Parts: structure tokens; C-alpha cells; sequence
RNA sequence: AAAGCGAAUGAUUAGGGACUCGGGGGCGAUUUUUAGCCUUCAUCCAUUCUCAAACUUUAAAUAUGUAAGAAGCCCUUGUUAC
RNA sequence: AGGUGUCCUAAGGGGGGCUCAUGGAGAACAGAAAUCUCCAGUAGAACAAAAGGGUAAAAGUCCCCUUGAUUUUGAUUUUCA
RNA sequence: ACAUACGACCAUACCUAGUGGAAAACUCGGGAUCCCGUCCGCUCUCCCAUAGAUAAGCCACUAAGGGCGGGGUUAGUACUCAGGUCGGUGACGACUGGGGAAUCCCCCGUGUUGUAUGU
């Protein structure tokens, strides 16, 4: 439980710090409207709460990571 | 023929962006008050935008909304300091006009140093009697196209008004 | 440089609301609700009483709901308020109120329950409904009806409440709560009962001509042009309405004449085709066109 | 491979076009007793009472009136053998049939007519009949002379 | 199934007209805040060449629910706590 | 080609006012992008999440009051004997 | 026939631009004590029906208007159910007994109607 636990974690700050890239450069953002802007962002404010929290177990850190990859990954592709 | 087509002031509403939320907004706001006599309302960030340094829900701005003759003894202290000379820029096309003034205190408030330093933005909106038909409630409609004021006709209206000149 | 929203192509896809949506008259979510009854009781109607409110009138009906349009039971505007004594103010609180009287009494004779259902017959400023009259050593039930206010904003004091205060004292069946009636207090959640009272025979009407005559002599001869010249004062406005809500339950069917000009059914029909336009006709219309080519080439 | 209560319902449930919107008032106001013949067709604004897909289309008898809803009776086939049906329908969805009012419009014709002839003392021939061969007649050519036609060569369009 | 794209969503080939301040490269002194004179993409508008199992304004053939009465139709008037 | 072992005292229930995404033209610092005003705008927005259906004086949005997410047992529909 | 209130079908009724409107009605309009609601009597709510005006809403008419509705054409074409020891190396096609569509393109049309009161 203490690795599981664990390995999970480091993956889920990587992509955080992952898709800030995206959102940070102007050329991606030029072309990507508001509205699908402050969803993600939405969705980011959760997403650094459980970290600072104890009780997250491997479950709930592993859903979250496909949840936010889904969500971004349907505005780039349309 | 113009029986009761003439044109007068609907509302003036001036604001104020300040930019950041804190104590020198309230400040701006407390400044605002004297000039119209009426409480001011508050705005809210919509954006978010770290160039700016904004977040969403902060509040940014002011603004206050004042109509008949207030507005109109108002509106005559700001032409005073434009020396009633405007940009032809400054006409839209649905027939409105606005300015902006980069010290707030040109016109006497009796300067106070606490309160600070602002600078003011000023907007007035035109109208004909007899339009209400787009905003009652109930049966509700759209005023016709021979009854809308167009960009000509709110400048002749400035300069035989004011005696101003347009640029 | 952008896309024309209003091409071709946005009114082919374009649905329109129902026609009446469009003028803005109705309001079908409140309307379903009003009209529909259970399946249980088959053919029993619902009864609706509508009030709308004009500039120089107030209207009132009688309506029950049928499938291919509605049924008008008895109808009473406020011109028919003239022959009973009243010539002023057809528009305020107080004339809503001798309207919903006429109405109740009016409906009520109609269908035969007249001589029972008397109703208050005294007005005062009391939160009552109507019951079960005892008869023929039996209970009948009063004739029952809902409120229909269309579009009007429903906050305290309004009017609206006023033609059901008036019909329920009629003898007519409305349920309903004191909350809205003028006078009630909403920190106190109570009603004063006396307020109301002097509401309804005109007593906010009269303050206000006196008040406004010692603070502004011009502006009160203006607004009140029409009561000085028929010398109506304030004292002699409550003994006005009371005396006409006694006719009103002697005789709601008399009838009043105007002073607009009047002629037989079929001679307005006569009148009015006169002012009637024609269509043009196929070949008069493709006669123009060539009429306006000749003329624009030639203009060139 | 999944079966949910709404499976494969993706053109059968939906609106048509440019009929979005508001519902039709007309449709409360119609009354229903037992015994009537009604038809079902879902509705797919109002998601109350709405019957399963299998009865989209078919036709029952009412046995049962609420305050909001008739109770339809419908035969279903299941592998060699038909079962009695109960459903519960909101009336929005069910409607009045005309599959019967050819039958109710010929009982009322012939109890007339066949009165009048009893009257009168006439054999009246009631009852239906198929379509019959035609009979002999005769046409003629006169200012309508027959035009004589004969098959084409081809010919490339393109 | 067929059909449709000078009809929505998605894919796709080519010229023409209108625009300069959208980007790129010049010219009369690269004078240039010259809406000068050039022009290459982009944009907008009227046309043009081909497509869609998870697209659609339209829409078959074959198959499919119900009905075709005596337990029916019509007139008169008893029961009840609905 | 994709999804589920969750999440919510409101993101549940009732009522009332308002209209969204986006585009054109304008206003001191202010710019591609901050706040304010008018006109156009059939949903091209939003509705916890996969995909499909549905919704404009609303089922979206903000405001006011609340706990039908309660008690006693039967009939019916889908997978199906 | 015309107007108003509550409706039915829900564009033949919508959208853009231009002209005309007897009678009454509808509308714009005037005022801010009281009931009630706002940053602001703009909206909502109260009081007046005198005065001003058909400028707009509303009604009617006009446009080789866009759209929508009905029809002709495309066409007995595309497709399809049944049949043969039918053609063809195959791809696929013709014939016999039946059912039978949809664009481009061309023509016409521009709301009908129920209950109550009144011009
Ligand atoms: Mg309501
Ligand atoms: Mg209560
Ligand atoms: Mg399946
Ligand atoms: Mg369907
Ligand atoms: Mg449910
Ligand atoms: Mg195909
Ligand atoms: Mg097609
Ligand atoms: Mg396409
Ligand atoms: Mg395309
Ligand atoms: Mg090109
Ligand atoms: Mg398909
Ligand atoms: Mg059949
Ligand atoms: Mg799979
Ligand atoms: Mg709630
Ligand atoms: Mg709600
Ligand atoms: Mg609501
Ligand atoms: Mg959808
Ligand atoms: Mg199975
Ligand atoms: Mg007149
Ligand atoms: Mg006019
Ligand atoms: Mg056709
Ligand atoms: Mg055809
Ligand atoms: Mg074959
Ligand atoms: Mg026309």
C-alpha cells in the first residue's frame, strides 16, 4: 500500500505540471475558446486539494488522472 | 414633419476600473459616491489571467448609473473639461457618444490626499420618446426602422446643443 | 470580416414559436396547469376568471376550456360601471372591486343560485370564504372558480387580488390566502383589517386629493381636472361606492348606452369595406415590371 | 454487448425536425373510457410514464383510468405462445385510433338504409363485395386517332 | 437500399470578384502613419470537382400492430359510502 | 470506438424574475485578451461523468423558503422459466 | 367586414426594406402621498384619462425580395420481392410475373377559424 500508494502520486503531479505547458503558450491557446479554458482550470482546483490530503488512496488518484486527461484531450482534438 | 420624434437623454453611466481588488478599490468607490449622490455597485472578474493578475470572482471595478436632469448637470462638468471639442471616432453607429478623463479631481471634490488619485470613463446613451415598446413585459416587440437614431444625426445634436466642435 | 449569420440557410433551419409566444400574450407552462383535470372525473369543466388590465379599463371573463377553443360564460368590464353611478378613477384599487361584485352577482343569477349564496353583503376588511349553504334540509356546495392572472406581477397591493376579493364577497367560491392583501405585514405576518376597509371604498384615493391640495395647489387642480368639474370631494367618496354596490345586487343587468356613434350590424360591414384595399393581380403585377424596365434602362 | 431500458432507441424516441419545442395543448383536454381502442406512440419530451420500446407502434384497449394515466391492454409473442400485456401509460403518449371507425361508420349506414327499403319493399344488397372484372363497353377514334410509336437507337448522353 | 452536400456537422479540388492595414516581401526619397503604387498568403461573398458503418432536410420494396358486430346498435330510467 | 465499483444537504423538492455561446460598432491608463453601453444572435452555451436522446418567460442562471432522500403494505414493466 | 379579451391548427403566420391607415378600441403619455420594488420610478407597483401624437407598437398594401407551403418535372429512371440446367473466366449484367422513390430545374400561393362584448 505505502509503494502503490506512492507510485501513483508522482504520476499524477506529472501531468499537472504537464498541462499547464499547454495552456501557458499562446500559440495553443489562440485558437481554443474560453469556455473550454476555465473548465480545465475548474478542474484543477480539486485536483490540488487531495494532494494535501491523507485519506486519498490509489483509487481515487487514478480516476482523477483519466478524468482530466479526458477532459483536455476533447478540446485540442476539435 | 417631427411631432414626437426628439431626441434627450435616456441614462449616463460612468465607471471606474481600477484593476485590483483591496482597500484602494473601496477607496474609488467612496470617491464615486459624492459625484452622483447614489451608492455605486461593485463588479466582478469574469476572466482569469495571470498577465493581469486577476482571478475569477474579484472584484475590479465600479460603476453607477444616474438619469433626468442629474445626468444632465453631470454630463455638462465633463464636456467642461474637454472644452467641448470631440474625436468623430467617438460616435458609434446606433447614435451614442463617450469620453474619458485622466484626473478625476480637474472638477472640484475638494481634494482629500487619503482618497487618492482616479481616473474616470463616461458614457450616455440617446433615445426617442416612446421606447418602451422593447422593454415592457408584457407584448413585447421591436421599435421600427424609421425610428432609430442613426450616427448623423447625435452629432448634429452635440454641436447645436453644446455650441462643441468635432474633430 | 466574419460569417453572415442571417444567410440563406439560417431561415431554412429556423423554428418559430407558437403564435401566440410571439406576440408575447400567453404563457403555456402556467396555461397547462390551469386547464388540464383529472382523468378520474371525465367532462367536469374547470372555471378560470381572467383579469386583464388596460389603460382606460378593466376586463373580466368567465372561461372554461374546450378542444377546439374557449367558452365564455358572463363577461363585465368597467363601462358598464358608469350606469351605477360612477364616472371617475375607473381604473383604481376600489373599481376592481365593484367589477368583481358585478361579475359574481352576474354569474350567479345565470344559472339559478341567485336567491341563496347572498355573500357578505356588508364589505369590511375580513379573511372569508365562502361555504356550504344549508337547503331543502341539505348542504350544497358553492359554485367554485380559480384565478387566471395572465402575465401581471403578483406582489402585494396589486390590483389583481382586488376582482378576487370583490368576487368572493359575491358569493362565488376562491381559495386563497391574506398574504398578498394590502395591509398585511410581513414581519408581523399579520393583516390589519382595517386598511383594507378604507382600501375598498376608495379611502387611499381620498388622502391623497386633500394632502395634495394644501402642499400643491396647481398640480392637484391638473391630476384631479375632471373631479372638480362634477364637484365630487373626498368626503362624499365612500358614500358613492357604497351606494352602488346596493344596485349592483338590485338589478346587475342593466344596461348602459355610450356616446360613440352607433349603427346596425350590417351597416358597419358596409362602412368598412369602403376603406378596404385590393389586391393586385397576376397580370397587373407582371405588367409593373416591365413597366419599371422600360424606364430604368431608359434612365441610364 | 449491453441491454439497457432504452438501448438502440436513438431515432425512434427523438422529435422530428423543426418540431421541437412546446407541446400541442389540445392533447389534455381529450377524455377516455374503458373499452375505448387507443395507440401508442412515445413522446420523447416527457420522461414520466413512458412505456418500454417494444410498444412504440402498437395498439391496445383501455382497461383502467387515474388521475393521469390509462392502463392499456396488449398482446405480446413470445416463442410459441401470446401473453397478456398491462402497461401503464402517461397520456401524453397514448392517442385515439381510427381503426375502428370504418366498422362504427357502416353499423350506423346500414341500420338506416336498410329501415327505408323495409319501407318500401326492396332487396337492398348490403353487404360488401371485392372488386369485380370490368364490363364490355366501346371507344371510338373520332378527333382522338391513335399515334403510332416505335423503339429508339441508342445514343451516348455524356 | 437508393438519394443529398449552389441544406446543418465532418472530409475535399480549382479559378474569379471584393477588400489593407491580418501576416510577408517591394516600389516613387526602404522618405513614411504615403487607406500612394506593387504583390503573396489569410478573410468574406456568388459559383465549381469528388465522399461518409458509428452524418442528414427527404425516403422505398419485402416484412409488421389493430379492426371487419348479437358479448352488436338505439330508446326509456333504478342502485352507490366514488 | 469508448464507459462503471464513484460523486452530491444540494448537484434533492416548490415558487419568482432574467437569457445563453459568439460577432459588429464605441469608452482615460487598457494592449489579441480586464470593466462599462447599445444593436444582432434557434441554442452553434450550460445541465458532476462515457455516448446518445431531451430542454428557452426552461429542465439553463441568480434570489427566497424548505427536507416526498419520510410511514404502511399490494398490483405492473424490462432481462425472463 | 373592423377592433378588443381568452383560444385552436402552429411560418400560406417568420426575416429584411418601402408607402398608407374613416369610426371606436388598443398604444405611446402625465404624476411619485399611499401598497410594493430597484445602483437608477429603466423594468415591476400605485394615482390621473385632461392635454399632446399616429412617430413607433398594431392593421393593411407594395418587391421579376430570401425562406416556407402546394404541384409539375427528373421517371416508370434508381432500388427492390418471386423465377430459370439464363449470358459471362470473373467483376457483374440482360430478360419473365409484380411493387416503385429523391435533388438540381420550372409554375402558383402568402393564413384559416371558434366563443363573448363593442364599433
Ligand atoms: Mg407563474
Ligand atoms: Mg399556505
Ligand atoms: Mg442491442
Ligand atoms: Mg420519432
Ligand atoms: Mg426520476
Ligand atoms: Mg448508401
Ligand atoms: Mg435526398
Ligand atoms: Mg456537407
Ligand atoms: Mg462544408
Ligand atoms: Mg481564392
Ligand atoms: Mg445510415
Ligand atoms: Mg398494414
Ligand atoms: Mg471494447
Ligand atoms: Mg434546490
Ligand atoms: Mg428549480
Ligand atoms: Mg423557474
Ligand atoms: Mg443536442
Ligand atoms: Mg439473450
Ligand atoms: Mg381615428
Ligand atoms: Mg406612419
Ligand atoms: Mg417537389
Ligand atoms: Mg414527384
Ligand atoms: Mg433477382
Ligand atoms: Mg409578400
Amino acid at each position: 500500500a505505502f509503494s502503490k500508494r506512492f507510485e501513483a502520486k508522482q504520476q499524477l503531479e506529472s501531468y499537472i505540471s504537464r498541462v499547464e505547458e499547454i495552456i501557458s503558450d499562446p500559440t495553443l491557446s489562440l485558437k481554443l475558446k474560453r469556455g473550454q479554458k476555465d473548465k480545465i482550470e475548474q478542474a484543477l482546483s480539486e485536483a490540488m486539494a487531495q494532494l494535501e490530503i491523507e485519506d486519498s488512496t490509489a483509487d481515487e488518484l487514478k480516476k482523477k488522472e483519466l478524468a482530466l486527461k479526458r477532459l483536455v484531450t476533447k478540446a485540442m482534438a476539435s | 414633419q417631427n411631432p414626437m420624434r426628439e431626441l434627450r437623454i435616456q441614462k449616463l453611466v460612468l465607471n471606474i476600473s481600477v484593476g485590483e481588488s483591496g482597500d484602494r478599490l473601496t477607496r474609488a468607490a467612496k470617491v464615486l459616491e459624492q459625484l452622483s449622490g447614489q451608492t455605486p455597485v461593485y463588479s466582478k472578474a469574469r476572466y482569469t489571467v495571470r498577465q493581469f493578475g486577476i482571478r475569477r470572482n474579484e472584484k475590479i471595478a465600479v460603476h453607477v448609473t444616474v438619469r433626468g436632469p442629474k445626468a444632465e448637470e453631470i454630463l455638462e462638468r465633463g464636456l467642461k473639461v474637454k472644452e467641448y471639442e470631440l474625436r468623430r471616432r467617438n460616435f458609434s453607429e446606433t447614435g451614442n457618444f463617450g469620453f474619458g478623463i485622466s484626473e478625476h479631481i480637474d472638477l472640484g471634490i475638494k481634494y482629500d490626499p487619503s482618497i487618492g488619485i482616479y481616473g474616470m470613463d463616461f458614457y450616455c446613451c440617446m433615445t426617442r420618446p416612446g421606447e418602451r415598446v422593447a422593454k415592457r413585459r408584457r407584448c413585447k416587440s421591436r421599435i421600427g426602422a424609421s425610428h432609430r437614431i442613426t450616427r448623423e444625426e447625435t452629432i448634429r445634436w452635440f454641436k447645436q446643443r453644446f455650441d462643441g466642435i468635432v474633430r | 470580416f466574419h460569417k453572415l449569420v442571417k444567410n440563406s440557410a439560417y431561415y431554412s433551419r429556423f423554428q418559430t414559436k407558437f403564435k401566440r409566444r410571439r406576440q408575447g400574450k400567453t404563457d403555456y407552462y402556467a396555461r397547462k396547469r390551469l386547464i388540464t383535470q383529472a382523468k378520474n372525473k371525465y367532462n367536469a369543466p374547470k372555471y378560470r376568471l381572467v383579469v386583464r388590465f388596460t389603460n382606460r379599463d378593466i376586463i373580466t371573463q368567465m372561461v372554461t376550456s374546450e378542444i377546439n377553443g374557449d367558452k365564455i360564460f358572463a363577461a363585465a368590464y368597467s363601462h358598464e360601471l358608469r350606469a351605477y353611478g360612477i364616472n371617475h378613477g375607473l381604473t383604481n384599487w376600489a373599481a376592481a372591486y365593484a367589477t368583481g361584485l358585478l361579475l359574481a352577482r352576474r354569474v350567479l343569477a345565470k344559472l339559478g343560485l341567485d336567491k341563496t349564496f347572498t355573500g357578505v353583503e356588508e364589505p369590511n376588511g375580513e379573511y372569508t370564504l365562502t361555504e356550504a349553504a344549508e337547503t331543502e334540509d341539505g348542504e350544497r356546495r358553492p359554485f367554485k372558480a380559480i384565478l387566471d392572472v395572465g402575465l401581471a406581477r403578483t406582489s402585494t397591493g396589486a390590483r389583481v387580488f382586488g376582482v378576487m376579493k370583490g368576487a368572493s364577497d359575491g358569493g362565488i367560491f376562491i381559495p386563497h390566502s391574506e398574504n398578498r392583501f394590502p395591509g398585511y405585514d410581513i414581519e408581523t405576518e399579520e393583516l390589519d383589517t382595517e386598511v383594507l376597509k378604507k382600501y375598498i371604498y376608495g379611502g387611499h384615493v381620498a388622502e391623497y386629493m386633500e394632502t395634495l391640495a394644501d402642499d400643491d395647489e396647481e398640480r392637484y387642480k391638473s391630476q384631479f381636472v375632471k373631479y372638480i368639474e362634477d364637484d365630487v370631494e373626498a368626503d362624499s367618496l365612500e358614500e358613492l361606492y357604497a351606494e352602488a354596490h346596493k344596485q349592483i345586487r338590485a338589478d346587475p343587468f342593466r344596461k348602459y348606452v355610450s356616446d360613440a356613434p352607433k349603427k346596425s350590424k350590417e351597416e358597419w360591414k358596409a362602412e368598412s369595406l369602403k376603406y378596404k384595399k385590393a389586391k393586385l393581380s397576376r397580370e397587373e403585377r407582371k405588367a409593373r415590371v416591365e413597366a419599371k424596365i422600360k424606364q430604368l434602362l431608359a434612365e441610364q | 454487448h449491453a441491454a439497457g431500458l432504452r438501448s438502440g432507441t436513438r431515432y425512434a424516441f427523438s422529435r422530428g425536425f423543426r418540431k421541437h419545442g412546446q407541446i400541442p395543448l389540445s392533447t389534455y383536454l381529450r377524455t377516455y373510457r374503458v373499452g375505448d381502442i387507443v395507440d401508442i406512440k412515445v413522446n420523447g419530451a416527457v420522461q414520466k410514464g413512458m412505456p418500454h420500446k417494444f410498444y412504440h407502434g402498437k395498439t391496445g384497449v383501455v382497461y383502467n383510468v387515474t388521475k393521469s394515466a390509462v392502463g392499456v391492454i396488449v398482446y405480446k409473442r413470445v416463442k410459441h405462445r401470446y401473453i397478456e400485456k398491462r402497461i401503464n401509460v402517461r397520456i401524453e403518449h397514448v392517442k385515439p385510433s381510427r381503426s375502428r371507425e370504418d366498422f362504427l361508420r357502416r353499423v350506423k349506414e346500414n341500420a338506416e338504409l336498410k329501415k327505408k327499403a323495409k319501407a318500401e319493399g326492396v332487396p337492398v344488397q348490403l353487404k360488401r363485395q371485392p372488386a369485380m372484372p370490368r364490363e364490355a363497353h366501346t371507344v371510338s377514334i373520332a378527333d382522338n386517332k391513335p399515334v403510332t410509336l416505335a423503339p429508339v437507337a441508342y445514343e451516348t448522353t455524356i
